[PDB]
């Protein structure tokens, strides 16, 4: 039968970066033919593989990552990147093979007053490892003295809202994001 | 919900003084507060934003200043034309709401006022209603007195009061009182007046006139 | 310059939806900056926001007026509307249109409104609209030699608020007092507006009170002159 | 303060007494982080307790902290002559804030209760001629160190003028005080008499003086 | 050892600013944070803010927002308190204290800085004598004193008979009046004996305004 990216493009709720979401896609022929022939696609990067050609080349295992970040972070999801996204909630290896696919949702996920579900992790002790997950709300560390779990001072809690408002400009507006793993 | 406390809820001053008034906020919104200004019968104009930043086409005379849950708005020198309900808005959180106002009214001179007496049309006579209307004019302050008189009968339930807000170039009040009768009892008695007394008057003041009697 | 030229009936009997149309003019409705809002004012009472809206489609609402308040956006005729359904008295409020500005970065100081609607009052009730009767309250015939005389009209037994006065089509503003209704007994309204000339004028120049009242679609145009006996 | 502590507490050298420090549950009863610090006169506090119960190196053992609910205790056993000072309980509040208490005030009955003198004065010729007039009411020698002054115009009360010092231990370590009232020459010759009444353990001690007849 | 030395006291009228500095020493400045704590003349203690020299971070006391700044030089290892727009209430010792932030502590605390806001000049006093009553004076002692009066700053000192007197005298602490002007009296007790033998004079010095008054007191005639 076919594969369920429907599911996954055109899901009502996409999961916030910190907590990118993950589905196997597993014994199906994929028509991608479809995917790259539409044009409300923002940023379509594929590494390693053509776009076209996405059906000629071996298949490892088939990933569908998907989650929402600012604007002006859709640069940061793509190999080799540095920042708040690609070191603390996603992060892409140097050999990548795949698509990183991205588009604006200004009108699905910002509101009125502000959207404050979607957070990102701001604070972390090291970047994270290639495809590595963290959803821990520890209490993060930033100067000299312990937290002991209590939030204040130099010690902050590691997530943040967007809080997005559709009246932001487009380097704060929410962009949906589908990575698909080779 | 961040609740606006707006003190005080009335103020009077004269032209030329120095006014402030105090908006306090049930929490801390940093500097998330607006000031708007409302005149009778329009709608409220915006003065301040960000608590102390001026809206283009505002008089200088106009300031806003404070962080934190208390601000106040200054007004430098009162003029005339400030006579307004003025009203902050918390920015900061939903649902948006406001403090409850201040009323600013202005002081001056005693004014006593005018006085006139109109009788019913022959236009409404013929309806089987008649309205006698009294009319003090221009004056300062609000507080008047008007007794009506029919045959030198006090009248008292017949008689429906109305003012005017505070002119915006001499500050004065008006008002004015009907009273209503059928048109079988206006037809029954002759000598119709209203007695005016007020703080401008040093003794009250009789318009009067003959039903028919031109 | 952006303007709101608010419209609808000014009279929604209990139980009934209320709707209100804002029109924007010097701009367009899609506005990428802005939200387009509803607020409030009971007579005699202070300012309730009632909701804001994106061009697109997203709406913010009060939760004092629980799931009885809808906004919706025309781009195509550069107009958002308000509807609240299931009105009581509690309801009966001047109703404004305003421009909210919206934030473009996360903790961006805006949510101040400007500009706004003229306004316009709403009165819940359910009774029948009528429209008012204009009696001249002509100058007295006494008056002075050459000081100043009093003349105005009577606005009698109208329902609902409100009646506008005017002098002269305009031409005549100075020394005008337009009171406010009182509610009689009746229930109907009434009002007087006045104004005082020159006595040396009554004879040479005319007076004419404009009385228009929107909900019974009256306009009646009244000349005050002086008693002849 | 949102943090409450008793005014005042005294003990005998020997017994154990305890000073509690009653909060909300939004401090003292949300974080283990209340403090408690030791302050002599004139001297900077210093910290007795950490961490509700944690006694930092060089303090002794007598002091120790304990917390039931929304009310944080310091307890201090085996009294002695120096424990006698100002305590003051210091709580985390949440959002980056401390909050201290309002203090303690803690006396060490270390000698005999004394009764205070009272000496008061009355406006001199000199001040009068000034156009001031001043009560000079001086209170010595009294033990605790804690009174209370009431002003006498004739038999009624005076509330207004009145300005007293807090206690001040003399050189026997018994304690002064002193409390002036400050009238208008008019009105310390309308009055046939004006008094000071100071107050110490329940005790009362007056002294009257009046205007001289020249 | 741990220390924190501030700077000295500072006069200022109403709507002037201070600026107040906290030399630390005896440990790593930044592996902690600095606290800032006033307190009242006999009044309670009040936490202002913290300051964490480490990365410059701050927070203040929702009553002083907008009105003090906190800064640190981690080269000199001092941290300063700014206080704008004073006012009298703000008359206090201000305190700095070495911050474990989180850890619930502030241990050790600085030395303390006088500031004093007063609308208040620099005024020498008045002295006035404090004569007993003839009946206060019959039963063998007699109470006799100066009135020192609004003066400005602290402190005076009184003495007695160019200090030959010493025996009996007993100095008050001064009071502070609404006007911001300070008073205090001295009172010396003799023997009522020596009313009509001994004079009794009264030396009253004030530095700040390099002003001496003598004032002889007699009894009430
Ligand atoms: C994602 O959805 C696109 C548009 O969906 C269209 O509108 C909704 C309301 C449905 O009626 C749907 O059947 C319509 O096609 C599709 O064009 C697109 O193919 C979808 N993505 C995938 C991977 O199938
Ligand atoms: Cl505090």
């Amino acid at each position: 039968n076919l594969c369920p990216f429907g599911e996954v493009f055109n899901a009502t709720r996409f999961a916030s970066v910190y907590a990118w979401n993950r589905k196997r896609i597993s014994n199906c022929v994929a028509d991608y033919s479809v995917l790259y022939n539409s044009a409300s696609f923002s940023t379509f990067k594929c590494y390693g593989v053509s776009p076209t050609k996405l059906n000629d080349l071996c298949f490892t295992n088939v990933y569908a990552d998907s989650f929402v970040i600012r604007g002006d972070e859709v640069r940061q999801i793509a190999p080799g990147q540095t920042g708040n996204i690609a070191d603390y909630n996603y992060k892409l290896p140097d050999d990548f093979t795949g698509c990183v696919i991205a588009w604006n949702s200004n009108n699905l996920d910002s509101k009125v007053g502000g959207n404050y579900n979607y957070l990102y992790r701001l604070f972390r002790k090291s970047n994270l490892k290639p495809f590595e997950r963290d959803i821990s709300t520890e209490i993060y560390q930033a100067g000299s003295t312990p937290c002991n779990g209590v939030k204040g001072f130099n010690c902050y809690f590691p997530l943040q809202s967007y809080g997005f408002q559709p009246t932001y400009g487009v380097g704060y507006q929410p962009y949906r994001v589908v990575v698909l793993s080779f | 919900d961040i609740q606006l406390t707006q003190s005080p809820s009335f103020l009077s001053a004269s032209v030329g003084d120095r006014v402030t008034i105090t908006c306090r906020a049930s929490q801390g919104i940093s500097s998330y507060l607006a000031w708007y200004q409302q005149k009778p019968g329009k709608a409220p104009k915006l003065l301040i934003y960000a608590a102390s930043t001026l809206q283009s086409g505002v008089p200088s005379r106009f300031s806003g200043s404070g962080s934190g849950t208390e601000f106040t708005l200054t007004i430098s020198s009162l003029q005339p034309e400030d006579f307004a309900t003025y009203y902050c808005q918390q920015l900061n959180s939903y649902p948006l709401t406001f403090g409850g106002g201040t009323k600013v009214e202005i002081k001056r001179t005693v004014a006593a006022p005018s006085v006139f007496i109109f009788p019913p049309s022959d236009e409404q006579l013929k309806s089987g209603t008649a309205s006698v209307v009294c009319l003090l004019n221009n004056f300062y302050p609000r507080e008047a007195k008007v007794q009506w008189k029919v045959d030198n009968a006090l009248q008292s339930g017949n008689s429906q009061e109305s003012v005017t807000e505070q002119d915006s170039k001499d500050s004065t009040y008006s008002l004015s009182s009907t009273l209503t009768l059928s048109k079988a009892d206006y037809e029954k008695h002759k000598v119709y007046a209203c007695e005016v007394t007020h703080q401008g008057l040093s003794s009250p003041v009789t318009k009067s006139f003959n039903r028919g009697e031109c | 310059q952006v303007q709101l030229q608010e419209s609808g009936p000014g009279l929604v009997k209990p139980s009934e939806t209320l709707s209100l149309t804002c029109t924007v003019f010097g701009g367009s409705i899609t506005s990428s900056n802005h939200y387009w809002v509803w607020i409030r004012q009971p007579p005699g009472k202070g300012l309730e926001w009632i909701g804001s809206m994106y061009y697109s489609g997203s709406t913010a609402y009060n939760p004092s007026l629980t799931n009885r308040v809808t906004i919706s956006v025309d781009t195509s005729k550069n107009q958002f509307s308000l509807k609240l359904s299931s009105v009581t008295a509690a309801d009966t409020a001047v109703y404004y249109c305003a421009r909210q500005i919206g934030p473009k970065r996360p903790s961006q100081v805006a949510d101040w409104f400007d500009p706004w609607g003229q306004g316009t009052l709403v009165t819940v009730s359910s009774a029948s609209t009528k429209g008012p009767s204009v009696f001249p309250l002509a100058p007295s015939s006494k008056s002075t030699s050459g000081g100043t005389a009093a003349l105005g009209c009577l606005v009698k037994d109208y329902f609902p608020e409100p009646v506008t006065v005017s002098w002269n089509s305009g031409a005549l503003t100075s020394g005008v007092h337009t009171f406010p209704a009182v509610l009689q007994s009746s229930g109907l309204y009434s009002l007087s507006s006045v104004v005082t000339v020159p006595s040396s004028s009554l004879g040479t120049q005319t007076y004419i009170c404009n009385v228009n009242h929107k909900p019974s679609n009256t306009k009646v145009d009244k000349k005050v002159e002086p008693k002849s006996c | 303060s949102v943090v409450t502590q008793p005014a005042s507490v005294s003990g005998s050298p020997g017994q154990s007494i305890t000073i509690s420090c009653t909060g909300t549950s939004s401090d003292v009863g949300s974080y283990n982080l209340v403090s408690w610090y030791q302050q002599h006169p004139g001297k900077a506090p210093k910290l007795m307790i950490y961490a509700g119960s944690k006694r930092p190196s060089g303090v002794s053992n007598r002091f120790s902290g304990s917390k039931s609910g929304n009310t944080a205790s310091l307890t201090i056993s085996g009294l002695q002559a120096e424990d006698e000072a100002d305590y003051y309980c210091c709580s985390y509040a949440g959002s980056s804030t401390w909050v201290f208490g309002g203090g303690t005030k803690l006396t060490v009955l270390g000698q005999p209760k004394a009764n205070p003198t009272v000496t008061l004065f009355p406006p001199s010729s000199e001040e009068l001629q000034a156009n001031k007039a001043t009560l000079v009411c001086l209170i010595s020698d009294f033990y605790p160190g804690a009174v209370t002054v009431a002003w006498k115009a004739d038999s009624s009360p005076v509330k207004a003028g009145v300005e007293t010092t807090t206690p001040s231990k003399q050189s026997n370590n018994k304690y002064a005080a002193s409390s002036y009232l400050s009238l208008t020459p008019e009105q310390w010759k309308s009055h046939r008499s004006y008094s000071c009444q100071v107050t110490h353990e329940g005790s009362t001690v007056e002294k009257t003086v009046a205007p001289t007849e020249c």
